């Protein structure tokens, strides 16, 4: 019978994700020599004890695309890995030294995440989480949920 | 109950009331009409991204949010066979009365164990602090509740045992 | 349904406001037209409806001759509330004073002003009172043949019942 | 909404749930004329209810139907509830619930006859039967507490804690308002004038209830008034001729304190208080002195509160504060918490509904009222 | 700032207008209907309403030189209202030829025209014609791909701005013939015929509110990831000066009002009004206009002994459900003008989802 | 007021009642007639009931009234009770003489021949109007449109009916009735709140839940959504209160309430739903016109008001094409253009075109039929009224 036939889907195509947020300027390649050369520096900070500087290098740029989730996961092994070694006093006094923009991608990371337990961490993602929105507001949690999908 | 759930509620809390920024709108796909659009899903644009809080991989939420709708829905510590029987039956009192608790949905969205749909209407007519407030007070009471359940089956198991054993 | 009088199928007949001045059998003095002694009339009719009337909660009007027996089904009502616990003569004595004392008519505290009409003139309303006075006082006497029928010391309870089955929920 | 009738002995208050105060208050009275009806017409009557009865009752023997808070004359009390319904409310009784109270250690029967009534007679979809300090607790804005409710027939003590009574420490002492009213037509005779009628027992109750008041120390307040004019005031009666009383002011209301001025054989209004809370488990005794509540109209009496405060102070031991609640509204306590009770939404469950008394009879009132 | 709570409307109110004289104020309820407020004293009575619309009516303005009302609905249509010498209002339907719900409407400066934004992926530009005495709508349809959230006219007739739920603002000339005389040459164009495209501005969350400077040369909007971008144009087919996005730590503005060329406040989910301050240098968030922003025993009544019962009862306990700190309890839908000339603004008003009306003074 | 050519809507739910030129009518009522009732229930002496009370004294008043309707399926079931509307309508509504007057009527396209016959009789016989024009209903919404081709749907309270229209041909062989409408959701709606445990069953209720359809019932535009919010969700339940003051608490019946237009099944009809019987009908026309009825598919009448109605009617037209003419192919299916017209004024279209029409013949005294030719053929008179 008719009633079930999808017709809209081929009458009226909708918009896609990319018709809302503009293409990634950058090919798949790019950004994985990028990340690639990013995930050594954030390792190598761990072990001079300065985590703190293995963030603020690691943050300096991030790997976004539905083309990329290898090295997206990557990143975000490296990111996890990074928070799990910073010391919790020293998170209030980096907080409040980041951009706005920096703030939205640790925010948009530790969502990242808490969406995989199995893999990551949630007891420093949530300690992470609750001095993050403490200190800069709700804000960044809102520009986490208007922000880009294939991040 | 808050101490070791302290963390992850308020992580909770916090992006539950960052997500309630509800709004009135029509359907662009059905006219006169209106539709909570998280639940229909049928124009992309008004979605927002769907967010994951977790305490463990047992212990978990979504929130899917949209222009005019959230819909919030959890995974339940079910740390043996009696709490999954228990959790089960429980949500299911819980969402067969979710008319009287106008934010309840009727059924779970798959894998999880109750979810909520909070629409514009909520918002506009409830307290959404108080709306919040419920859900994190569920949130910290649930683990509570079940646990005193399996208290009372053990208590009946008792009950039936000396009945029965001393009437030899 | 409920049951209607028959006397709506009588045509020409005398009116004052809404009511019909249907033909009465009657020893009363007033204005109503001598019915034949050999036929049933409003108030046999208006009787012998009452008490399977009172039970129903739903009720039509065709017409004068429905809104007549309407205030003697809710007179009759009156009536069974005044009648309880008297000798027949007693009866008699109180139904009749309950009849001829003072009483709102249509246009005045009357229960359904709205569904019966004013007297049409200040002439129509005195013939109106003179018309409802006489029914009623007949209406009584007429009753108390049923009620006192098997016994003569005591109203029959078979009647007595129906004393708090008010019709449609109306009362005068 | 729900119609609350606190259907007292002297009294009738009624109203509906939510409301501020009762909208029908009149005499628990009927009255029947005892003289000859010689003129034809007249608009008379076969019986009077109410402030009709006192306003006629000149010509009319007056009767209460409920003496001691027990029914006494149901065909008048029909005649009663009738008119509050339909003459004083204006409403269909099979319309509307009703919440009615009675006091506590009552005849099972009486809660019998009046579900029965209600149900059978008013036709009543729900009603439920509330103890009286029970309904007084809740208009004290108070959950804990020892309520003293004396009416017009009845006097009683009902403690609470926690929302929990104690009903082996429930006293009643059929001493209130109407033994009083007796007791100054008594020593009114003394000074001069007799009242003796049923009317007349009106006017006696009209002096009592604007000239009569407590004494803080009535040994004093007698001294007092035996060598002064300073306590002696007067009243107008209907006739235009004047009373004046001077001890009899006293004298009337110290019969609470001093049951035996009646030949009664009981502990005053103070010490049946003091009995009911030390009758209570020895913890919650603190919170019951601190909480003791006056209800009714004979609590009404200028200086009972401070005479009740004294009286408890010298019973109790002096370690604790004695605190007495008498609100001006005392008057009406018991109607004001009905119309609380009767607007909660667990109450709702609680009424006896219509479909459940015709499956049970009447004996439905002592397996859902308490 | 000094605040003053006019009324407490019964149901939401996601617009108001008042007239000229601010002497009668026109809202939105929740409803198909349209309540119309008149003072009285210093308080404000229900004067009538308006139900000619079959579903939810979505937005309302009143023209202040010409006197009349317009309303939109999710009905589809909207009503022009119009006074009669007798005191009552003539409706007056607008074929506005959508598909989907009217969601925002706005008169012209001029007041010779309106434009209603819509769920169709269009907006009606509306112009009155004397030799047919119809209203009749132009569809602005060519870069719109998705809800238009609001609308603002430029301070020359021509140009409308427009918040899109595709996360963009657009700059769109609304030019009609025989409606308008030829626009000046402006920053945004001068060879300016209708749906020609003057901007396409990013956001980075839907677009809520848009407002022009009030000489016209910048363009301020507000996005649902919190935040206020300023845009300076250079001229046609050229990126602008300045395009300066100011990033709030609140929930989301949806309304926006210039209150100066150099000031903005703005007011949504957060509760409260914000005050911006900057130029084509820079913008900041400088102070909120709500002082509870800082999160700022006797006889008892029978209402306060029954509601305390019900409180036991219904919820945990007696204690009733405090006050949010600011003076709106839910999210504030709308924000006005009340006061002062344009380009310095003295006085707005703001109405809101709990059905506050609130003046604000500078 | 003027001389003008009066245009009577006399519909099964509502008549619509005004002149030639008019842009809306001059008034619209229920077409109901009630009589006096005591039925346990409030009565106060602020109001008066008169013998027989009708059209808006009857609606405001119904509480009061045993109410009937003189129409069902677009027929006068009882015309001792339509006098008392036309005697209304005239007299005291109009408030004007008919004596000599030429009005037009309206009814839909396969009534029986005595409808129009004893109607037509009693504008000439009771009213003594000096001429008449009957117009068929659906043809007059093409009118109020100012169009000459597409097919026409009209739904109001008793009948739908479809007429086919090219060129300003009318394709008479192709018109057809769907038996269900307004009344028919109305009592399906009665039906599904009595599942519920509600009860309408008085003559004064069915008023009542006519305006609870007509506020809270919508189309579903996808069953399986709003069955999905239906069974997994409480957004679709609503409040509403009658004027007893009783609330009742209403859910899938919204949507399922008018769903019996696109699956008549519901309501116990055989025929095909609302999409199927005007692809059934467009699909019987001649190749060559078929795409002129499609880019025009014209709706009227207040039953084609639900929320959606146009937006399910359009996609289930373009769904039940790719099923039928293309066998399942997406590949052609962006090619079919159709076009539902969907006007905001359509619940009047046959009045608004029935003012255009009766000023277009207005001059035209040969065009009505006659009082002086009814007198002289009797009912032969009205085969001047088309084939
Ligand atoms: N908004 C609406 N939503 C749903 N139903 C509606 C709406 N508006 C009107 N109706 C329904 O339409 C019917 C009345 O429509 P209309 O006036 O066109 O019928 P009619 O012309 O009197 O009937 P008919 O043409 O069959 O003789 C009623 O059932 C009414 O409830
Ligand atoms: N101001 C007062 N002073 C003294 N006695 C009073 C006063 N007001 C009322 N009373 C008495 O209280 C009694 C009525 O009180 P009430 O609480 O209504 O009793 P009940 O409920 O049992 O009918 C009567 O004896 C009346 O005279
Ligand atoms: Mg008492
Ligand atoms: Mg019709």
């Amino acid at each position: 019978t008719f009633r079930t036939l999808d017709v809209d889907s081929i009458t009226e195509p909708v918009l896609t994700e990319q018709d809302i947020f503009p293409i990634r300027n950058e090919t798949a390649e790019q950004v994985q020599a990028a990340v690639s050369q990013l995930i050594p520096q954030a390792r190598s900070a761990i072990q001079t004890g300065n985590a703190l500087q293995g963030l603020k290098t690691l943050l300096s740029y991030v790997p976004y695309g539905n083309d990329v989730q290898e090295v997206r996961t990557q990143y975000l092994n490296a990111f996890v890995d990074v928070l799990s070694n910073i010391r919790a006093a020293d998170i209030p006094a980096f907080v409040k030294e980041c951009s706005t923009e920096e703030i939205d991608n640790i925010v948009n990371f530790i969502y990242r995440g808490l969406a995989n337990p199995q893999a990551y961490n949630s007891s420093v993602l949530l300690n992470w989480h609750e001095k993050v929105v403490e200190i800069s507001g709700i804000g960044c949690i809102v520009r986490v949920l208007n922000s880009r999908p294939d991040l | 109950m808050s101490n070791t759930l302290r963390p992850y509620l308020n992580a909770v809390r916090s992006t539950l009331t960052a997500s309630l920024a509800l709004e009135e709108f029509s359907s662009e796909i059905v006219e006169r009409q209106s539709q909570p659009e998280v639940e229909v899903g049928r124009s992309p644009e008004i979605l927002l991204k769907p967010l994951v809080v977790s305490r463990n991989e047992q212990e978990q939420c979504l929130i899917e949010s949209s222009v005019n709708s959230v819909r919030f829905s959890i995974r339940i510590k079910q740390v043996d066979e009696i709490e999954r029987i228990l959790v089960r039956k429980f949500m299911q009192f819980l969402m067969g009365r979710a008319e009287s608790f106008f934010i309840l949905r009727r059924k779970p969205v798959q894998g999880y164990d109750i979810s909520f749909l909070i629409t514009n209407y909520h918002t506009e007519e409830m307290l959404k602090h108080k709306l919040v407030d419920f859900i994190i007070e569920f949130m910290e009471e649930v683990d509570a509740e079940i646990s005193e359940m399996k208290l009372f089956l053990n208590g009946r198991a008792r009950l039936v045992a000396e009945t029965y054993l001393s009437c030899f | 349904p409920a049951y209607h009088s028959s006397f709506l199928s009588l045509t020409d007949v005398p009116t004052t406001g809404n009511i019909a001045m249907l033909p009465l059998k009657t020893k009363f003095r007033g204005p109503a037209y001598p019915a034949d002694e050999s036929q049933m009339d409003i108030i046999d009719e208006c009787i012998g409806l009452f008490r399977a009337n009172c039970f129903f909660r739903n009720f039509e009007i065709k017409g004068p001759a429905d809104r007549t027996l309407i205030y003697g089904t809710l007179f009759i009502s009156e009536c069974l509330g005044r009648v309880n616990g008297l000798n027949y003569r007693d009866a008699e004595r109180q139904l009749n004073s309950l009849a001829l004392e003072n009483f709102s008519i249509p246009g005045s505290g009357f229960p359904l002003n709205a569904l019966y009409a004013p007297p049409l003139s200040p002439q129509d309303a005195e013939i109106m009172r003179t018309y409802l006075t006489q029914f009623r006082q007949e209406l009584a006497y007429r009753l108390l043949s049923h009620v006192y029928a098997t016994e003569k010391d005591h109203p029959s309870k078979w009647w007595t019942c129906f004393s708090k089955r008010r019709f449609m929920n109306k009362a005068l | 909404t729900a119609l609350v009738c606190d259907n007292g002995s002297g009294l009738v208050k009624a109203g509906f749930a939510g409301d501020d105060a009762p909208r029908a208050v009149f005499p628990s009275i009927v009255g029947r004329p005892r003289h000859q009806g010689v003129m034809v017409g007249m608009g008379q009557k076969d019986s009077y209810v109410g402030d009709e009865a006192q306003s006629k009752r000149g010509i009319l023997t007056l009767k209460y139907p409920i003496e001691h808070g027990i029914i006494t004359n149901w065909d008048d009390m029909e005649k009663i509830w009738h008119h509050t319904f339909y003459n004083e409310l204006r409403v269909a009784p099979e319309e509307h619930p009703t919440l009615l109270t009675e006091a506590p250690l009552n005849p099972k029967a009486n809660r019998e006859k009046m579900t029965q009534i209600m149900f059978e007679t008013f036709n009543v979809p729900a009603m439920y039967v509330a103890i009286q300090a029970v309904l007084s607790l809740y208009a004290s804005g108070r959950t804990t507490g020892i309520v003293l409710d004396s009416g017009d027939g009845v006097t009683h003590n009902v403690p609470i804690y926690e929302g929990y009574a104690l009903p082996h420490a429930i006293m009643r002492l059929d001493l209130a308002g109407r033994d009083l009213t007796d007791y100054l037509m008594k020593i009114l005779t003394e000074r001069g004038y007799s009242f003796v009628t049923t009317a007349e027992r009106e006017i006696v109750r009209d002096i009592k209830e604007k000239l009569c008041y407590v004494a803080l120390d009535f040994e004093n307040e007698m001294a007092t008034a035996a060598s002064s004019s300073s306590l002696e005031k007067s009243y107008e009666l209907p006739d235009g001729q004047v009373i004046t009383i001077g001890n009899e002011r006293f004298r009337c209301p110290e019969t609470l304190f001093q049951p035996s001025f009646i030949g009664m054989e009981s502990a005053g209004i103070h010490e049946t208080t003091y009995n009911s809370i030390m009758k209570c488990d020895i913890d919650i005794r603190k919170d019951l002195y601190a909480n003791n509540v006056m209800s009714g109209g004979t609590t009404m009496y200028p200086g009972i509160a401070d005479r009740m405060q004294k009286e408890i102070t010298a019973l109790a031991p002096s370690t604790m504060k004695i605190k007495i609640i008498a609100p001006p509204e005392r008057k009406y306590s018991v109607w004001i918490g009905g119309s609380i009770l009767a607007s909660l939404s667990t109450f709702q469950q609680m009424w006896i509904t219509k479909q459940e008394y015709d499956e049970a009879g009447p004996s439905i009132v002592h397996r859902k009222c308490f | 700032a000094t605040s003053q709570v006019l009324h407490i409307l019964p149901k939401p109110s996601y617009e108001h207008a008042f007239n000229s004289q601010r002497t009668e104020f026109v809202t939105t309820t929740a409803t198909n209907q349209v309540e119309l407020y008149e003072q009285d004293g210093n308080g404000w009575k229900h004067a009538r309403t308006f139900s000619d619309h079959d579903k939810i009516v979505t937005c309302v303005d009143w023209a202040p030189k010409s006197n009349r009302i317009v309303t939109c609905s999710q009905d589809r249509n909207a009503y022009v209202y119009e006074k009669r010498p007798d005191g009552t209002w003539k409706q007056t339907l607008v074929l506005l030829r959508l598909n989907r719900a009217a969601t925002f409407v706005r008169w012209s400066p001029n007041e010779d025209k309106f434009a209603v934004g819509s769920g169709a992926r269009v907006i009606s530009v509306c112009y009155f014609e004397q030799e047919n005495d119809w209203w009749v709508s132009k569809h602005l349809k060519r870069p719109l791909r998705s809800t238009i959230l609001s609308l603002d006219w430029h301070p020359n007739n021509v140009l409308l701005a427009a918040g899109c739920a595709d996360r963009k603002a657009y700059v769109l000339s609304a030019y009609v013939r025989d409606v308008d005389a030829k626009p000046e040459a402006s920053v945004w164009g001068s060879r300016l015929p209708f749906n020609t495209v003057c901007a396409e501005y990013p956001s980075g969350g839907w677009v809520h509110a848009v407002g022009f400077s009030p000489s016209g040369n910048a363009l301020a909007y507000a996005g649902h990831d919190s935040s206020v971008t300023i845009a300076y144009p250079s001229a046609p087919e050229q990126p602008p000066r300045a395009l300066i996005t100011v990033k709030l730590s609140q929930l989301p503005l949806r309304s926006l009002l210039w209150a100066n060329e150099s000031a903005i406040v703005a007011a949504g989910y957060n509760y409260s009004p914000i005050l911006l301050q900057g130029n084509e240098s820079g913008w900041a968030h400088t102070r909120d206009l709500d002082a509870g922003t800082s999160k700022t025993e006797g006889p008892v009544s029978f209402t306060a002994l029954r509601s305390t019962f019900r409180n036991m009862d219904l919820k945990g306990s007696s204690q009733s459900i405090s006050s949010l700190p600011t003076v709106h309890q839910n999210m504030i839908a709308t924000l006005r003008p009340y006061a002062g000339t344009p380009g310095n603004i003295t006085a707005f008003t703001s109405s809101g989802t709990d059905g506050r009306v609130v003046l604000w003074t500078l | 007021m003027e001389s003008a050519p009066i245009v009577l809507d006399n519909g099964t739910g509502f008549v619509k009642v005004g002149y030639a030129k008019d842009n809306f009518p001059r008034f619209q009522f229920p077409s109901i007639v009630g009589r006096p009732i005591l039925r346990a229930e409030e009565k106060t002496g602020n109001v008066q009931i008169k013998d027989v009370m009708v059209g808006d004294e009857a609606e405001a008043v119904r509480s009061l009234l045993q109410v009937k309707y003189p129409m069902e399926n677009g027929i006068i079931r009882d015309f001792e009770e339509m006098n008392q509307l036309w005697d209304y309508t005239f007299f005291e509504k109009l408030k004007i003489d008919p004596r000599g007057r030429k009005i037009l009527l309206t009814e839909p396209p396969m009534n029986p021949v005595a409808n129009r016959e004893k109607m037509c009789e009693t504008m000439f016989e009771r009213y003594g109007f000096g001429g008449v024009y009957v117009a068929i209903q659906a043809v007059l919404s093409l009118y109020a449109q100012g169009l000459s081709s597409g097919v026409v749907v009209d739904s109001g309270d008793g009948v739908t009916h479809i007429v086919p229209v090219y060129e300003s041909v009318v394709l008479n062989h192709l018109v057809g009735r769907l038996d269900v409408a307004g009344r028919d959701a109305t009592r399906y709606l009665i039906s599904l709140l009595l599942r519920k445990g509600y009860a309408f069953n008085r003559t004064a209720d069915f008023e009542t839940v006519r305006e609870m359809k007509e506020k809270l019932c919508y189309v579903s535009y996808d069953l399986e959504l709003d069955h999905k919010l239906s069974e997994e969700t409480t957004v679709l339940m609503r409040n509403y209160t009658l004027p007893d003051g009783r609330v009742i608490k209403v859910g899938s019946e919204r949507y399922e309430c008018p769903e019996c237009l696109f699956q008549p099944h519901l309501v116990g009809s055989e025929q095909p739903g609302l999409s199927e019987f005007i692809f059934d009908t467009i699909q019987a026309a001649d190749v060559d016109i078929r795409k002129y009825l499609y880019r025009a598919i014209v709706l009227s009448g207040g039953s084609s008001m639900y929320a959606g109605l146009p937006s399910r009617l359009e996609k289930e037209i373009k769904q039940l094409w790719f099923e039928r003419v293309l066998h399942g192919d997406p590949a052609r299916l962006p090619n079919f253009k159709v076009k539902i017209e969907d006007a905001p004024r359509r619940r009047h279209a046959v009045f608004i075109g029935g003012a255009v029409l009766a000023d277009i013949m207005a001059q035209n005294d040969h065009m009505w039929v006659s009082k002086a030719e009814w007198e002289e053929y009797g009912v032969r008179a009205l085969d001047k009224l088309g084939p």
